[PDB]
RNA sequence: UGGUUCGUGGAGCCAUGGGGGAAUCUGGGCGGACCACCGCCUAAGGCUAAGUACUCCGGGUGACCGAUAGCGCACCAGUAC
RNA sequence: GAGCUAGCCCUGGCCAGGGUGAAGCUGGGGUGAGACCCAGUGGAGGCCCGAACCGGUGGGGGAUGCAAACCCCUCGGAUGA
RNA sequence: GAAUGCCGGCAUGAGUAACGAUAAAGAGGGUGAGAAUCCCUCUCGCCGUAAGCCCAAGGGUUCCUACGCAAUGGUCGUCAGCGUAGGGUUAGGCGGGACCUAAGGUGAAGCCGAAAGGCGUAGCCGAAGGGCAGCCGGUUAAUAUUCCGGCCCUUCCCGCAGGUGCGAUGGGGGGACGCUCUAGGCUAGGGGGACCGGAGCCAUGGACGAGCCCGGCCAGAAGCGCAGGGUGGGAGGUAGGCAAAUCCGCCUCCCAACAAGCUCUGCGUGGUGGGGAAGCCCGGGUGACAACCCCCCGAAGCCAGGGAGCCAAGAAAAGCCUCUAAGCACAACCUGCGGGAACCCGUACCGCAAACCGACACAGGUGGGCGGGUGCAAGAGCACUCAGGCGCGCGGGAGAACCCUCGCCAAGGAACUCUGCAAGUUGGCCCCGUAACUUCGGGAGAAGGGGUGCUCCCUGGGGUGAUGAGCCCCGGGGAGCCGCAGUGAACAGGCUCUGGCGACUGUUUACCAAAAACACAGCUCUCUGCGAACUCGUAAGAGGAGGUAUAGGGAGCGACGCUUGCCCGGUGCCGGAAGGUCAAGGGGAGGGGUGCAAGCCCCGAACCGAAGCCCCGGUGAACGGCGGCCGUAACUAUAACGGUCCUAAGGUAGCGAAAUUCCUUGUCGGGUAAGUUCCGACCUGCACGAAAAGCGUAACGACCGGAGCGCUGUCUCGGCGAGGG
RNA sequence: CGAUGUCGGCUCGUCGCAUCCUGGGGCUGAAGAAGGUCCCAAGGGUUGGGCUGUUCGCCCAUUAAAGCGGCACGCGAGCUG
RNA sequence: UGGGAGAGGGUGGUGGAAUUCCCGGAGUAGCGGUGAAAUGCGCAGAUACCGGGAGGAACGCCGAUGGCGAAGGCAGCCACCUGGUCCACCCGUGACGCUGAGGCGCGAAAGCGUGGGGAGCAAACCGGAUUAGAUACCCGGGUAGUCCACGCCCUAAACG
RNA sequence: CCGAGGGUAGGGCCCGUGACUGGGGCGAAGUCGUAACAAGGUAGCUGUACCGGAAGGUGCGGCUGGAU
């Protein structure tokens, strides 16, 4: 049947993207935390 | 007159439709329509604030002239009478000798080809508009302003009207559609005659589908819900109300008056509505 | 109403959201209701090192660990997944 | 977190074929004029039968499955909320 | 040594289950260390509204070639979507951007919020919508509307020539719109040809034939032709389209008007460029100087912004045209022609799937287009089959029980069982014929029955032609032939009688309930006079509504028919300027601390002092409620009648052992040989009853009861057979 | 209670005997035939249907007879539900 | 052809008295009702009086034993539209007539449907009396309805 | 071919009968009240409508076949 992951690149970038996170207080705290942890990727990589 | 159908479906047995007999033109003036942004009953937060709205037929909004004292002394010809999906009354397209075209709401008995005009000097005939000072006591009227130059507010739906009952100083006394008696400022404009399409209220939708065409989604009784949802919710099997009948938000709904008491307009309302 | 040890208590002191509303030393605040006496102090402008805190970083040293321990990672780890 | 799901909003798309034959219209009849009746025309409808499409009625199978809801047979809607 | 402890390792179950659709395989030849599994050939089967082809998501080198087989592959492997390496994606015209706007998002001005932030007209961003210039063919191992070939086209810059009051982010036009149905003429696509081109074939009894088999086109500027779309012209006045206007709108006049004319698209033609089958021969040659023509069918596509009807009344903005404003009128713009200029990103491959979502090379899920032929009434249904693609990544045997899916069955025919659960029966089309009841639509495909193939002969109307033949479509009548059987295979209702509940089509517990539940038109109560009530938000701001009492909110009830009684003492709601109670505050009689004092400070009586409550009324489609006992009539029985306690008042009409009845399988009647169920009655209703509506009601229901006919392996009662295990 | 699945039906039995029938007996208010009552006896047998989920029971038509109990109210890693 | 009388019918308008309600004023201890009473209403200011407003229905006098119509039935006043009928002239037509089974139309009140309107009155209903009792007669309240439009119903002591 | 009739199926009319139910007639020796005939103690009768144990009542409109 139809499952939960229906990939959509524009949706991905617009929802979890770098400019999405930076627009908002909680989104920058995500970036601060992910940078503090040493994550190689601060944000999901969608091909574009 | 309203039009019936033969019972060739279970819904056509009861469906009735407006005959549309006064309508002389089936397309709207392109310069007077604009898109009507459908809300679905949702507000600027995205939240439902009026339940069970949405899904109706697409509509363009006809720009109506609810001021009329714009063009004192300038006569206009009644060029057409049109359907308006945004209101129960019909609309009439006016052709001012100015060259300017405007929509008013069509009074009862308005004739295409006749002339109307607005102003303190207008004759007391259907379609003309005057400040209330100059309309004779007893004449029935519509598209009444509430305050001067703020636009027609009262008696706007199909078949409705108000009656001038007398004068008192700077104000005239109107019997509003609801039966209320109200002072209204004499400089407020009005339009002589009743609103047209008085058969509007004899329409029988006939089927659930018809309501849906109009943007009315199904209504859910509180008694069919659960206690999380509604005061009337829950109960094992069916259940009487078991408390004073209440809205989804807990307030009582059988008689509880809700007009604010200290409202400044009370100094102008003589007698609360009848019936 | 808050702060203080003070939770309405005899409840002062310091702060102030509302109302009323002064004086310039013979002016004014405080000494735990309040009054007198006796003292202390100078509100409604601002600044000021040092002694104090912390440990991303550098070093020194362990009756600290020794690869299931010690940091999640001694190794290409905030990786693979 | 509404890329699942629920509702709404904007903008596009889809619905083989067959059946029934409403109003209206034209003609004829009728009448003082009408109502109305008959025929032809017509093509209405949360109309009918049935694929796509949307479903999930009863049974059987499956049950460390092909599958964390599937398969076969049957069955509901299919111009409409 | 134990914590169903934690991490790791290794056992048991066990050579067991399984190896992922029952579309299916066999042989020969090759390669190789090794072959059921790789390559090649022949034979067989399966899909063909797909299991074929194209496009968009998503995936991201999986594409091509060489060399490999440790692992990955449910076996094997020499093979591969795997390992290594090299190569491969070419655009002014295709898609997106240097254009437009939609919801929405953002957001100068502005507004609001302790902070963070929330809003917000314009503007901007935002597409699969508007707009915009490329078709056919060839070529690579792998790209092609991109390279090449032929023929076309767009914008920008500059110049030349003619022309004009030129000029805009401003004004106006236009862009610009629904659903259903549909005309004319075309194109796509298809069928036939005794005609045109073609390598060949004559088998096994016959045929050298009007034989078989194969193919008989594609693109194309201007011009022309056919078919459609769009659009009236002139003058005069003008106060409106936030300036101006010659434009547009309005009034008037005059010609024109279903015409023509001007313009635009489609189709045909068209210089020109291409393609080109079967067979044969080792993807390529040949066929071939290939031929390339006539007839019929015909779109849901095209002309298109076509036409009609209908109510639920159907985006925006830019491009485009027109008007004028500053300005500028050696400029500028318009038209023609010529040269130059023309950027960025995508393009491989998979794409109903082994490359996407499902941990898997997973019987599941995935939006748009093409989707041939014949026959069956039609069709995208069904059977077979074309092009194209496959035989589903374990096999070989055997022929037990049992299981699964399937076929048949003597006599009986529901006796099975909770229940005909399941499975039979019925089954399309044409004709005949069809009941109660009914809201006059229906019920209805009611029920029930007859016909159905092929052959010859006669014949009627239509379509295309031309009026004819030919082709295609719809029929009619007569006489015959064969079989058990003619929708001869496949796809295709079993029917009726009678209750309950719900009017109806719809909706629901994604994944145990589809229903009598929710919704529904419709009924009533109630609130709301507009800066509405009400909802969201601290607010600003929104929704309501660019609506205005024939409207909007809340509640119950639930088509329709006939109806909806009595109780306002309690609670609710509504009304009541009296009265009672009533907090802060006002007031300050009187009292207290302290001071030598004037004075400072504290307590405090009467009285004044809101809403609310109390109090007085009203109100039931507001919350709710709606009795008991004794007695009485020519036999008994019962009680129309009287008496009496209690209550706010004591259940009306209608219905009743009921979706409600405990006693209960109540009693009586019907149906059955026999009926705890069913239907009809009665009424001592444990414990119906009138909008948590009462009683009915045609039609409707994958709802739940009861009965009958038809027919059956459900059964007496079992047997045999098939295929996958 | 870190789980001992439940009524009824179907299937499959096996056992007890306080015996329903068949076999053997005593008594009889046993003439015969038919019965009554008690004793011995468990080898075998103990039907098909209507109602109801029912066990049970009632009823129909038969029968030599239409027995009663136990086995986790026998039997759901055997089925039904 | 020329005249007449008339509440004959339909549509649109419009006038005054009275009843009730609301507002203002003034005023106070009762009003109302009956055979007599009580319920009811009234110091929360009634009744009685004056001024203002709203609204519905019916039209006093004229009015008669009268007029009109086929019947039912028709009553303020104005206008429009329209029927029947009588009279005088004796002008035209030339028996064109009478009746009338079926048909069609009309048809008081009550009742029905959809919508409006609602002052007064008033079935049902509630209360007070009366009475042996009183589901009545009398009194205080009161919903349909009574009124308007359109569609039904089609009855009568529709009687002379 | 037709064809007595038989068979399957569906309709129409008539008769008998049926748990139970509606009223009607008669009986009369009962219970309740007294609706009509007199102004019958509320003049009566009436079509209709709503209501009540019963006769009946009330509303609306009509008749006199109504006493004074
Ligand atoms: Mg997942
Ligand atoms: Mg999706
Ligand atoms: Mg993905
Ligand atoms: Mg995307
Ligand atoms: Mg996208
Ligand atoms: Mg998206
Ligand atoms: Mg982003
Ligand atoms: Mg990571
Ligand atoms: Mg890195
Ligand atoms: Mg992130
Ligand atoms: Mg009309
Ligand atoms: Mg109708
Ligand atoms: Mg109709
Ligand atoms: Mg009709
Ligand atoms: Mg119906
Ligand atoms: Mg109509
Ligand atoms: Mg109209
Ligand atoms: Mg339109
Ligand atoms: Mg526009
Ligand atoms: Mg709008
Ligand atoms: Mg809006
Ligand atoms: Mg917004
Ligand atoms: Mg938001
Ligand atoms: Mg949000
Ligand atoms: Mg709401
Ligand atoms: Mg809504
Ligand atoms: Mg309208
Ligand atoms: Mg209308
Ligand atoms: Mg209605
Ligand atoms: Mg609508
Ligand atoms: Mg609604
Ligand atoms: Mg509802
Ligand atoms: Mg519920
Ligand atoms: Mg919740
Ligand atoms: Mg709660
Ligand atoms: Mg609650
Ligand atoms: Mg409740
Ligand atoms: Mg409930
Ligand atoms: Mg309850
Ligand atoms: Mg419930
Ligand atoms: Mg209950
Ligand atoms: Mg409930
Ligand atoms: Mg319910
Ligand atoms: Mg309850
Ligand atoms: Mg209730
Ligand atoms: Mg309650
Ligand atoms: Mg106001
Ligand atoms: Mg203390
Ligand atoms: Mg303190
Ligand atoms: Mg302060
Ligand atoms: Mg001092
Ligand atoms: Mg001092
Ligand atoms: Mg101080
Ligand atoms: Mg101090
Ligand atoms: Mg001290
Ligand atoms: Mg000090
Ligand atoms: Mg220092
Ligand atoms: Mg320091
Ligand atoms: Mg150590
Ligand atoms: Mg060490
Ligand atoms: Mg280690
Ligand atoms: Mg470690
Ligand atoms: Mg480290
Ligand atoms: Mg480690
Ligand atoms: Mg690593
Ligand atoms: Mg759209
Ligand atoms: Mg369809
Ligand atoms: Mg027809
Ligand atoms: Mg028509
Ligand atoms: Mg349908
Ligand atoms: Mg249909
Ligand atoms: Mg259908
Ligand atoms: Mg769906
Ligand atoms: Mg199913
Ligand atoms: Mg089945
Ligand atoms: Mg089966
Ligand atoms: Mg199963
Ligand atoms: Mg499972
Ligand atoms: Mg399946
Ligand atoms: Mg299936
Ligand atoms: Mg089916
Ligand atoms: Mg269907
Ligand atoms: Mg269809
Ligand atoms: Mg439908
Ligand atoms: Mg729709
Ligand atoms: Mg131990
Ligand atoms: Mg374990
Ligand atoms: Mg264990
Ligand atoms: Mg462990
Ligand atoms: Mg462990
Ligand atoms: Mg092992
Ligand atoms: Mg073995
Ligand atoms: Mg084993
Ligand atoms: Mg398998
Ligand atoms: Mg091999
Ligand atoms: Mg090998
Ligand atoms: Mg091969
Ligand atoms: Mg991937
Ligand atoms: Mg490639
Ligand atoms: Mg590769
Ligand atoms: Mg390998
Ligand atoms: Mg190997
Ligand atoms: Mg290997
Ligand atoms: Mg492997
Ligand atoms: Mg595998
Ligand atoms: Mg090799
Ligand atoms: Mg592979
Ligand atoms: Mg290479
Ligand atoms: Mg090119
Ligand atoms: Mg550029
Ligand atoms: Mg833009
Ligand atoms: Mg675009
Ligand atoms: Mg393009
Ligand atoms: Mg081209
Ligand atoms: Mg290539
Ligand atoms: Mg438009
Ligand atoms: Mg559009
Ligand atoms: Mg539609
Ligand atoms: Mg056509
Ligand atoms: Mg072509
Ligand atoms: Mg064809
Ligand atoms: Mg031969
Ligand atoms: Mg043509
Ligand atoms: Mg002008
Ligand atoms: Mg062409
Ligand atoms: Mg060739
Ligand atoms: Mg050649
Ligand atoms: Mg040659
Ligand atoms: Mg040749
Ligand atoms: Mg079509
Ligand atoms: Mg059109
Ligand atoms: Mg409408
Ligand atoms: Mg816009
Ligand atoms: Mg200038
Ligand atoms: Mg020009
Ligand atoms: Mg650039
Ligand atoms: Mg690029
Ligand atoms: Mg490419
Ligand atoms: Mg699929
Ligand atoms: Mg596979
Ligand atoms: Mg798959
Ligand atoms: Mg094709
Ligand atoms: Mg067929
Ligand atoms: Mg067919
Ligand atoms: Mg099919
Ligand atoms: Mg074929
Ligand atoms: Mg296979
Ligand atoms: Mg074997
Ligand atoms: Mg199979
Ligand atoms: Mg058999
Ligand atoms: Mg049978
Ligand atoms: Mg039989
Ligand atoms: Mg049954
Ligand atoms: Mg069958
Ligand atoms: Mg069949
Ligand atoms: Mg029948
Ligand atoms: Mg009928
Ligand atoms: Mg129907
Ligand atoms: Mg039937
Ligand atoms: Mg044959
Ligand atoms: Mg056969
Ligand atoms: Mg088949
Ligand atoms: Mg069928
Ligand atoms: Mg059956
Ligand atoms: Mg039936
Ligand atoms: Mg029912
Ligand atoms: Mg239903
Ligand atoms: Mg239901
Ligand atoms: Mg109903
Ligand atoms: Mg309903
Ligand atoms: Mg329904
Ligand atoms: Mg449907
Ligand atoms: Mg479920
Ligand atoms: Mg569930
Ligand atoms: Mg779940
Ligand atoms: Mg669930
Ligand atoms: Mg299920
Ligand atoms: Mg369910
Ligand atoms: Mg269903
Ligand atoms: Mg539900
Ligand atoms: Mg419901
Ligand atoms: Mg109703
Ligand atoms: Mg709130
Ligand atoms: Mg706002
Ligand atoms: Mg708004
Ligand atoms: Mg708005
Ligand atoms: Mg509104
Ligand atoms: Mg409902
Ligand atoms: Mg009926
Ligand atoms: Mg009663
Ligand atoms: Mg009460
Ligand atoms: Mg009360
Ligand atoms: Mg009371
Ligand atoms: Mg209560
Ligand atoms: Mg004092
Ligand atoms: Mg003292
Ligand atoms: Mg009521
Ligand atoms: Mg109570
Ligand atoms: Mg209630
Ligand atoms: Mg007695
Ligand atoms: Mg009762
Ligand atoms: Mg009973
Ligand atoms: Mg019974
Ligand atoms: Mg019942
Ligand atoms: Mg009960
Ligand atoms: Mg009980
Ligand atoms: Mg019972
Ligand atoms: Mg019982
Ligand atoms: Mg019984
Ligand atoms: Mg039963
Ligand atoms: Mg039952
Ligand atoms: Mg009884
Ligand atoms: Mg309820
Ligand atoms: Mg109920
Ligand atoms: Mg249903
Ligand atoms: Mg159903
Ligand atoms: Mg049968
Ligand atoms: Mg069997
Ligand atoms: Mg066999
Ligand atoms: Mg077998
Ligand atoms: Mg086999
Ligand atoms: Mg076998
Ligand atoms: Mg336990
Ligand atoms: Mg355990
Ligand atoms: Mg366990
Ligand atoms: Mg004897
Ligand atoms: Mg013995
Ligand atoms: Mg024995
Ligand atoms: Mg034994
Ligand atoms: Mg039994
Ligand atoms: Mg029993
Ligand atoms: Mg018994
Ligand atoms: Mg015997
Ligand atoms: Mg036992
Ligand atoms: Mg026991
Ligand atoms: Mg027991
Ligand atoms: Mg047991
Ligand atoms: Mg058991
Ligand atoms: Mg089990
Ligand atoms: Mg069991
Ligand atoms: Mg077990
Ligand atoms: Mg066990
Ligand atoms: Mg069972
Ligand atoms: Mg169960
Ligand atoms: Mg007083
Ligand atoms: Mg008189
Ligand atoms: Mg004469
Ligand atoms: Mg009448
Ligand atoms: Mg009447
Ligand atoms: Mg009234
Ligand atoms: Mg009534
Ligand atoms: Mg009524
Ligand atoms: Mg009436
Ligand atoms: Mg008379
Ligand atoms: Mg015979
Ligand atoms: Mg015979
Ligand atoms: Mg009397
Ligand atoms: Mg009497
Ligand atoms: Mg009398
Ligand atoms: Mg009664
Ligand atoms: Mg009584
Ligand atoms: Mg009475
Ligand atoms: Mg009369
Ligand atoms: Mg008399």
């Amino acid at each position: 049947m139809k499952r939960t992951w229906q990939p959509n690149r524009r949706k991905r970038a617009k929802t979890h993207g770098f400019r999405a996170r930076m627009r908002t207080p909680g989104g920058r705290k995500v970036l601060k935390r992910r940078r503090q942890k040493g994550r190689w990727r601060l944000t999901p990589a969608v091909r574009k | 007159a309203v039009k019936k159908f033969k019972p060739y479906t279970p819904s056509r047995r009861f469906m009735t439709v407006a005959d549309f007999s006064e309508i002389t033109k089936t397309e709207p003036e392109k310069s007077l329509v604009k898109p009507l942004k459908k809300t679905g009953g949702r507000n600027n937060q995205g939240r439902i604030t009026v339940r069970f709205r949405g899904g109706g037929h697409k509509r363009l909004y006809r720009i109506i002239d609810f001021k009329r004292w714009d063009k004192v002394g300038i006569p206009a010809k009644v060029a057409a009478i049109e359907y308006d999906p945004n209101r129960s009354a019909r609309i009439a397209l006016l052709h001012y000798v100015d060259g300017e075209k405007r929509y008013i709401i069509a009074p009862d008995g308005l004739q295409v080809g006749q002339q109307v005009v607005a102003g303190p000097d207008a004759p007391i005939q259907v379609g003309n508009a005057l400040p209330l000072r100059f309309i004779p006591v007893g004449t029935v009227v519509h598209a009444v302003e509430l305050e001067p130059k703020k636009g027609a507010k009262l008696a706007r739906a199909a078949g409705t009207s108000a009656q001038i009952q007398g004068r008192e100083g700077d104000y005239v006394i109107l019997r509003l559609p609801s039966g209320e008696l109200r002072k209204v400022h004499g400089e407020c404009y009005a339009t002589v005659g009743a609103v047209g399409n008085a058969d509007h209220k004899n329409i029988v939708l006939g089927k659930a589908g018809r309501s849906r065409w109009l943007g009315r989604r199904p209504h859910v009784r509180g008694a069919a819900m659960n206690p999380v949802d509604h005061p009337h919710g829950g109960g094992e099997g069916r259940a009487p109300r078991g408390r004073p009948p209440a809205s989804p938000w807990g307030w009582q709904t059988k008689g509880l008056k809700t007009r604010k008491r200290r409202k400044p307009s009370s100094r102008f309302i003589i007698a609360r509505r009848k019936k």
